[PDB]
Parts: C-alpha cells; structure tokens; sequence
C-alpha cells in the first residue's frame, strides 16, 4: 500500500487490501 | 466521505482503515 489519490474500483481494491483480507469487508458486488 | 477522502485528496491505509470499522 501507498498513499495517492484512489477513486472507483481502485478506491474499492486498496479497501480490500487494507482491511478486505482481515475479513472486514461489505463487498460491492458489481 | 470516502469519496472526498480519496478521489478528491491524498489517503491512506490509517484512513481506509476508518471505513472497514
């Protein structure tokens, strides 16, 4: 991880990374 | 608001962090 602008999916993808692998996620399903 | 957080500024793993709770 790094620190930039995120937005969209990519937004979605670095939320996952960060915390979506800890198994605290709501996943948008899309 | 993510979207003001991180579309429209710079954030980080310490803020997203903040929207998983």
């Amino acid at each position: 991880f790094v620190n930039q602008h995120l937005c969209g999916s990519h937004l979605v993808e670095a939320l996952y990374l960060v915390c979506g692998e800890r198994g605290g996620f709501y996943v948008p399903a899309t | 608001g993510i979207v003001e957080q991180c579309c429209t500024s710079i954030c980080s793993l310490y803020q997203l962090e903040n929207y998983c709770n």
